C-alpha cells in the first residue's frame, strides 16, 4: 500500500566500494571488459574503475 | 436616398398584395453595406462617373 | 546626447474598421462561424457587456 | 526542443546605408538588451491533432 | 391562418454562470422571423411552420450532449490525458531502478549524496487520481453543460393559465403562493 | 440544422441542393449574360 520494503541485495561497504571487493577482472559485466580490451586504445576506460 | 429611416422609409410592393414587403431598420447601415459591397467586388481606384 | 532622446511608436489605419471574428482560432472557416452555431449560444440566452 | 540561434552585431551586416560608407569607422554601433521567440500555435482538437 | 394555433416562440434560458443557479427563462426574441409586415400570408404559414419545427425538448437535449461529447475538454481524463497522468507519475519520486546503498551501520555511514522502503506506482498514482472527500455534489449549483443538458428550451403554449404553476424568473416558493422574490 | 436558418439558406443544403433543377439548367445556360447566381 504505502511504501514497499523495497529489494536488497547484502554487499559488504569494502566490496561495494572496492575497496576490498573482488576485482576489476571479476566484477565488470564481461561485455564491459570487451568493450574496454577493444577500444582501449583510443578511449580509455580502466581508470574509471 | 433616405435609407435605414423607419420615419421617411420607401416602399415596394404589388397590388394584390398592397402590403409593403420593405421594412427599414435604423440599426442597419445600407450607405457602408454598398461600399463594401463595391470595394470587395472591385478596386477602388476605379472612377465610374454614372 | 542619447540620454535627450525619446521614442514615439505610433500607428495609423484608416478605412480599416477593426474586426474580430466570432470563431474559436479567429480566423474564417465560414460565414456561419464555429462559435455562431454552437448550442452553448444558439439555445441559451446569454447577455455580454 | 532546443532552437539555438546568433545574431550578428557588424553594423556594416545588419544595417544598409544609402551611400555605402563604412559604418564601423561611422560609429554605428548596436546592443541587444532582450531577444525572444514567438509562436503561434494553432488551437486545433487534441484529439485530431 | 389563425394566430391562437400558431406555434409561439420557445423560451430559452439563462444559465448565470458564477452561482450556478438557473437565472430564469425569457421568449426567445433573439431568434425571431418578421413575416407580418413583409410578410403576408404566404410567410405567415411558413413562420409558423419554422416555430413548430423548434426541436422537442429531447430532441434539443440529445444534440446538445452529442455536441459536448466531442468536445475534448470532458471533466474527466480520456485515455490522451490519462496516459500522460500516469507518465509523469512513472518519472516521478525517486527512481525504481536505482541501486543505491543502504548502510545500517550505527557507525561509519557513507555520505550518499545521490539524487529502505519506496513507494509503488498503483499507489503513486492513487494519490494522484483520487477524487474529493465530498464525492458528491451541492443541490441547487450546476456546471454549464449540465445546465444544458437539463433546462432546454422548449415551446410553451398556454403558459399562464394552469393550477398553481407560474414561471421561473428568479424566485424561491414559499408559503404555496408563487412568490417570485428576493427583491 | 436549425429550420429557420434553413429557411433563409445560412445553413440550408445550398444553392445546388434546393434550387429546382430546372432553375438550375436555366441560370447555368443564361449565366453570361443575364446571371440569377446572385439571387439566391
Amino acid at each position: 500500500a504505502a511504501l514497499t520494503p523495497d529489494l536488497t541485495t547484502a554487499t559488504p561497504r569494502l566490496q561495494y566500494f572496492h575497496i576490498a571487493g573482488p576485482g576489476t577482472r571479476e566484477y565488470l559485466s564481461e561485455d564491459l571488459q570487451q568493450f574496454i580490451s577493444a577500444t582501449g586504445s583510443y578511449f580509455d576506460l580502466k581508470n574509471k574503475f | 436616398l433616405y435609407h435605414d429611416s423607419g420615419v421617411c422609409s420607401g416602399t415596394l410592393n404589388s397590388e394584390r398584395s398592397g402590403m409593403n414587403v420593405v421594412v427599414e431598420l435604423p440599426d442597419r447601415n445600407t450607405e457602408l453595406s454598398y461600399q463594401y459591397m463595391l470595394a470587395d467586388m472591385m478596386s477602388r481606384h476605379h472612377y465610374f462617373a454614372l | 546626447q542619447p540620454g535627450q532622446v525619446l521614442s514615439y511608436k505610433k500607428f495609423l489605419c484608416d478605412n480599416y474598421l477593426w474586426t474580430i471574428p466570432f470563431s474559436s482560432d479567429f480566423m474564417y472557416m465560414g460565414e456561419l462561424t464555429d462559435l455562431g452555431q454552437n448550442p452553448m449560444y444558439t439555445n441559451n440566452s446569454h447577455s455580454m457587456v | 526542443y532546443t532552437y539555438e540561434w546568433v545574431l550578428r552585431k557588424d553594423p556594416n551586416m545588419i544595417l544598409q546605408s544609402s551611400l555605402g560608407n563604412d559604418l564601423r569607422a561611422d560609429g554605428a554601433s548596436i546592443i541587444y538588451n532582450e531577444v525572444n521567440l514567438m509562436a503561434n500555435f494553432m488551437p486545433m482538437d487534441h484529439n485530431t491533432s | 391562418m389563425n394566430l391562437l394555433n400558431a406555434a409561439p416562440t420557445p423560451y430559452v434560458w439563462k444559465y448565470n454562470p458564477v452561482t450556478g443557479k438557473c437565472a430564469g427563462a425569457q421568449q426567445n426574441y433573439g431568434a425571431t422571423i418578421d413575416w407580418v409586415l413583409p410578410g403576408g400570408n404566404s410567410f405567415a404559414y411558413a413562420a409558423d411552420e419554422i416555430r413548430r419545427r423548434f426541436p422537442e425538448p429531447a430532441v434539443t437535449r440529445a444534440i446538445t450532449a452529442r455536441f459536448e461529447a466531442e468536445s475534448d475538454q470532458q471533466p474527466y481524463a480520456g485515455p490522451h490525458e490519462t496516459n500522460i497522468i500516469t507518465a509523469d507519475v512513472v518519472r516521478s519520486g525517486p527512481p525504481p531502478s536505482a541501486v543505491y546503498p543502504f548502510d545500517p551501520s550505527g557507525v561509519q555511514r557513507v555520505q550518499l549524496s545521490g539524487g529502505p522502503e519506496m513507494t509503488p506506482d498503483a499507489f503513486k498514482y492513487y494519490l494522484r487520481v483520487q477524487g474529493p472527500s465530498q464525492e458528491v455534489d451541492e443541490p441547487g449549483v450546476m456546471s454549464q453543460r449540465q445546465f444544458m443538458t437539463t433546462f432546454l428550451p422548449a415551446m410553451v403554449p398556454h403558459p399562464f393559465d394552469s393550477e398553481s404553476p407560474d414561471a421561473f424568473p428568479a424566485y424561491f416558493s414559499s408559503v404555496y403562493k408563487g412568490t417570485n422574490a428576493f427583491e
